[PDB]
DNA sequence: CGGGAAAATCTCTAGCA
DNA sequence: ACTGCTAGAGATTTTCCCG
DNA sequence: CGGGAAAATCTCTAGCA
DNA sequence: ACTGCTAGAGATTTTCCCG
């Protein structure tokens, strides 16, 4: 019964950026969502991105796939 | 070397040269010379090639008067989504400001409000209501703009969808409020190939249902965790790495280094 | 510790140095001469 | 996939779920269980409500889209259908509006209202209103002494009526639920879209006959042929328009 | 799709949507909403996202009027090196322009003046100063300053440059004759890691040296090639290339598809 | 054959479209109304 | 006697730019030099570049190597 | 390197040419070289000269740079000494000026013109300079005629002798002069830099005795000991600082 | 697997006092 | 202790679509 | 061949009306 | 048919310098 959580909150998808790059990297996968910072999955990569330089979604183009 | 360096100091005192002029002429090595011209008051006018990075949390709005046919428009925008709010105000004082904000407080869960130091901004009156509503208010550096620059982004693109309906309308705040029906739902594009209105429903569900959806994680999992240490949170565990939380401070470790109970 | 040359309020003049308060991605705290400032990191240049 | 669509249907066949709780279930494409939903014979977000209320002997419109109880309400200074345009203008900039319901007065008539209605592309219609009315003064009453003028009382009251009443099912408020049903109604209109892009693609499997296409992938084609669905590899299959 | 055609054109009349809205809305392809867009003339907002490069032969210099402290400036920029000459003028007309600009083609070899549409440049006075000389005048474009990029940039580095040794001296004409000192001999970088006085006479004694060895060079080689043609002229030859010319088109061949004469 | 959309001379407001009489690098001629105007790529679109 | 003018004639670098690309590409070597372009070999590649667009220099940091 | 030390050496054995004959000829550094001509012991560019003529009852200084025959002229308002620091300011920022030869007059002995000459790092001393004179009021009074302001035909002058005569040994103009004089001292000063930069190391070889260092390339190590220049591999060699 | 075709992504600019 | 961004235009790279 | 050290190169910005 | 650039500040990549 948490499993199914766990991979609801995994469907979100996160654009982020760095501290100097001002490009926004692409939708990473949301594991973790705190009051201050989001851990995503990007790229095979466990990356803690701060909340404010973050946009999570959960685009509605997943009517065909996801 | 010595006595070119004194050499070079007291002539840096005259031509301020740069640090490549008093290596080559004095046989200074570069470290020597960038120390010459680093010890000059007079030869610090350049700062960092660098830009900052606006805050974009799904509460923060930012707002900024813009002029137009010598009327005043007060728009915010979403800074996570792009979706704006306009008005044609009558005045640009603190009390229309107090109202446009109130009214978008009203309208949508707005949680910080960054703005210019504009005295409309800046004023006791839009002070007050943002303090009944429960809005921050984030005032950016003076006299710097990229601090708003979403919002004066916005701004241009607000203008510039004016000129495309401005002969549509006979009043300017019918082309306002025409520009902010284009803008937030007639121009697709973006993160999620979504127009402005759609990314500001998609930000805001995604915040209350991914907070819903922690929450209920959070109360079931409770495993202590020593990695490398001391008992640690548990945020996360996936099949070779483990995302945990000790003092206010959120590591990832992997699977060697790790253990939890 | 650092000395920090700044460009306060429109003005092109640059004028320094100040101590440094704290640095943060992408602004600057300093204070110069006992007043406590806050300039943008382009605006600013640390030694 | 091919796990997840007899499960899906005999669920259906069970105890006739919706298409989301498939897509949920069994991991399927929407419109895989779109079809599954639509093959048995058995198996609003945009509608607004507008009204003038008279209170301190000013004009309040008040706009409740009726699915949420969301409110949206603002002093006019004059009854008149050129201050009812400019707060349809704005609403209809601010949310989603398809359909606007009125109570067919004077300022609801005008050719004004109709050529905004006209622009925004909302229809126009002639105890929910009136109820969110009642609610609506009780908290501008509740409220009207911590502000000066009328107009302030009114936002006031609007920001407690969406954000600081929760009620319903699961405790929550009117903004919630509107940024909930919306957020419905953006998926069903992407899944219609993706479902309109697909009908005109017949595809020919393993030949045999005409079949239409439900979901292609990066290795698998699933289609459905005489009311079953199949899922035939991608080579197996030709995907044509018609 | 084609009711989609008609229903998109007809909506973006009234919205102006882009060509994903409409893209997205009416289930056109990217191509037909793409030409929806294209054949708005509301909806051409927007140039090419490039730059253009100036001219930087050695001929070439680049002159504009800047301003300080209440008084003119005329600056000259050797284009391809960066040395500048400027001088403090009493008024910003046609006859100090084309004094000099005499005194600085009596000065350097001066063979093109790039200059904005400024009155001082437009004049019949410093036009009979350029026939003089032999200079030719290559205006820019109208209201576009980056066509004089180099001499606005170098404007810049003047004024910053004066504002290092305006205390030094008494006269505003004193602190910018310094100025062009440092500049030109006391700055150094760029492509030679030279100042830019030795970078100008690097740049106008490799263009004697070059021209006078090419013109060595043309004199005794003569060799008829065909190519793949017809007879070129051959410009050069090394083990695998042949670089040649044929009616004016300056080609370069391997050793495959050519033969030489 | 082109058509060419233009922004002239201190003037925000685009305008066209003209005939594409030569394209360069950096700048394009064009001819609106019979007056022929040499034009920046960066303040022309050409379709 | 003619190969010697060569030799020194390839002895002069140049700094060129291609046509949308803004940065100065680095030391080439001077194969030929015309009214109104310049055949240069950088990274064993031959160029014909404009005469508007190349910086024809010999470095005289040519007193080490060369 | 081995093959053209010995080369260049017994050359300037035969008939004693400079380094830069030998450093075209066997391709060798111009330090090598340097070296080579410099254990034989057998074996300018920034002098002006100031004066003011006077010419239409106006006053002209002139400046010959005297290894070009290249001119630089002004009609200055008035013969001070503020007007001859200002014209020497900007000469010293046109041109690579260390030393200007001036008549002991009394403008040219001034305290501005000390503070200027100081400033921009001039040396100042008290049949060129008024042969060039005699030259440039032959031009003057040509070109009078094409000129409304003596300024003008000044400049003309000025024009005419430094690029529209030639003469001297190859027919060059007083431009191409002084460019091919600035830029041989832009060789000697790079060449008197590398000198002083590599004097400071001593090299150990093969161990055996301090030698002096001369060039150090990617794979060897031109040595010089015992007044014989040699040339050992990098590994066989440790260059410490003196 | 392989060439065009098309989509996606990268690069870069003006304008926002 | 706070902070450039946005959308469009063209170039370029990646993915697709059947052979 | 290999780690620091240093040099060279890449990236990016303001200001030039 | 004409055209953004320049120099500095910091980051990053490449070269050097002996073990
Ligand atoms: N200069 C203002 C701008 C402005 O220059 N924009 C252009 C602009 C320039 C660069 C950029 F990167 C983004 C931009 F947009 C702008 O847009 N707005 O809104 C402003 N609003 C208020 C005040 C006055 C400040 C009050 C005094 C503060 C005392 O503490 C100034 C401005
Ligand atoms: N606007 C002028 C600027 C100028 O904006 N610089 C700033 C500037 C802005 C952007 C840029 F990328 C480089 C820059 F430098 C400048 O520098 N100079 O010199 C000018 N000189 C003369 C005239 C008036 C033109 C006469 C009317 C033409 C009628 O046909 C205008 C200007
Ligand atoms: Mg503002
Ligand atoms: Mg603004
Ligand atoms: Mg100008
Ligand atoms: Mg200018
Ligand atoms: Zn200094
Ligand atoms: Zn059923
Ligand atoms: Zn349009
Ligand atoms: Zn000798």
């Amino acid at each position: 019964e948490l499993q199914k959580q766990i991979t609801k909150i995994q469907n979100f998808r996160v654009y982020y950026r760095d501290s100097r790059d001002p490009v926004w990297k692409g939708p990473a996968k949301l594991l973790w969502k705190g009051e201050g910072a989001v851990v995503i999955q990007d790229n095979s990569d466990i990356k803690v991105v701060p909340r404010r330089k973050a946009k999570i979604i959960r685009d509605y183009g997943k009517q065909m796939a996801g | 070397f010595l006595d070119g360096i004194d050499k070079a100091q007291e002539e840096h005192e005259k031509y301020h040269s740069n640090w490549r002029a008093m290596a080559s002429d004095f046989n200074l090595p570069p470290v020597v010379a960038k120390e010459i011209v680093a010890s000059c008051d007079k030869c610090q006018l350049k700062g960092e090639a660098m830009h900052g990075q606006v805050d974009c949390s799904p509460g923060i709005w930012q707002l900024d008067c813009t002029h137009l046919e010598g009327k005043v428009i007060l728009v915010a925008v979403h800074v996570a989504s792009g979706y704006i709010e306009a008005e044609v105000i009558p005045a640009e004082t603190g009390q229309e400001t107090a109202y446009f904000l109130l009214k978008l407080a009203g309208r949508w869960p707005v949680k910080t409000v960054h703005t210019d130091n504009g005295s409309n901004f800046t004023s006791t009156t839009v002070k007050a209501a943002c303090w009944w509503a429960g809005i921050k208010q984030e005032f950016g550096i003076p006299y710097n703009p990229q601090s708003q620059g979403v919002i004066e982004s916005m701004n241009k693109e607000l203008k510039k969808i004016i000129g495309q309906v401005r002969d549509q309308a006979e009043h300017l705040k019918t082309a306002v409020q025409m520009a902010v029906f284009i803008h937030n739902f007639k121009r697709k594009g973006g993160i999620g190939g979504y127009s402005a209105g759609e990314r500001i429903v998609d930000i805001i569900a995604t915040d209350i249902q991914t907070k819903e959806l922690q929450k209920q994680i959070t109360k079931i999992q409770n495993f202590r965790v020593y990695y490398r240490k001391g008992p640690a949170k548990l945020l996360w565990k996936g099949e070779g790495a483990v995302v945990i939380q000790d003092n206010s401070d959120i590591k990832v470790v992997p699977r060697r280094k790790a253990k939890i109970i | 510790n650092f000395r920090v040359y700044y460009r306060d309020s429109r003005d092109p003049v640059w004028k320094g140095p100040a101590k440094l308060l704290w640095k943060g991605e992408g602004a600057v705290v300093i204070q110069d001469n006992s007043d406590i400032k806050v300039v943008p990191r382009r605006k600013a240049k640390i030694i």
